[PDB]
């Protein structure tokens, strides 16, 4: 019949919803990561390096 | 009297806080209070090497500026005196340095007069 009918009519769209906020979840953790990897890499190029050439430097002092 | 003009630039160290808080300008006699068994005399020729004269940031350049590291110990103990070796000595960081130091070994006599040299 048509009561529970209406009791239908109310789940299905929240079961859309809970992927909704679900597909945001998963994305978001992969964002995270993508600029996070991406910034500490870069510091850890740099980082190196100067940690070299300075030294090279002053090799060439010597 | 009349050649002596106070203070109006500094001069950068390599270390913060003694730049920071107190701050490294030419000209400058700057007392550094030591105590007993501790690692100033490291402290010293740390920051020695570290140093790079500088007043850039100002408006001016750095070429013109010839740094003229002197160095200058006394009373030095068989150990301390290699890690002199080791700073200078380091790569060529004696590329603007000289030494002179009278040992406690060495006569207090011409102790004194140590100094007054590379004064």
């Amino acid at each position: 019949s048509k009561l529970e009918a209406i009791l239908s009519q109310e789940v299905e769209a929240e079961i859309q919803a809970l992927l909704q906020e679900a597909e945001a979840k998963a994305e978001a953790v992969k964002r995270e990561a993508e600029e996070k990897a991406k910034a500490l890499l870069q510091a850890r190029e740099r980082a190196l390096e100067a940690q070299y050439r300075a030294a090279l430097r002053r090799a060439e002092s010597a | 009297p009349v050649a002596r003009r106070k203070p109006e630039q500094f001069i950068q160290t390599g270390i913060s806080t003694i730049d920071v808080m107190n701050t490294l300008v030419r000209g400058q006699k700057l007392p550094i209070f030591s105590g007993s068994g501790l690692p100033a005399n490291e402290i010293a020729a740390q920051i020695a090497r570290q140093a790079t004269v500088r007043p850039d940031l100002s408006g001016e350049g750095e070429k013109e500026e010839p740094f003229a590291v002197v160095f200058a110990a006394m009373g030095i103990t068989q150990r301390e005196l290699s890690y002199f070796i080791q700073e200078f000595e380091r790569t060529g960081a004696l590329s603007r340095s000289v030494l002179f130091l009278n040992k406690a070994d060495d006569p207090t006599i011409e102790r004194i007069l140590t100094p007054r040299m590379a004064l």
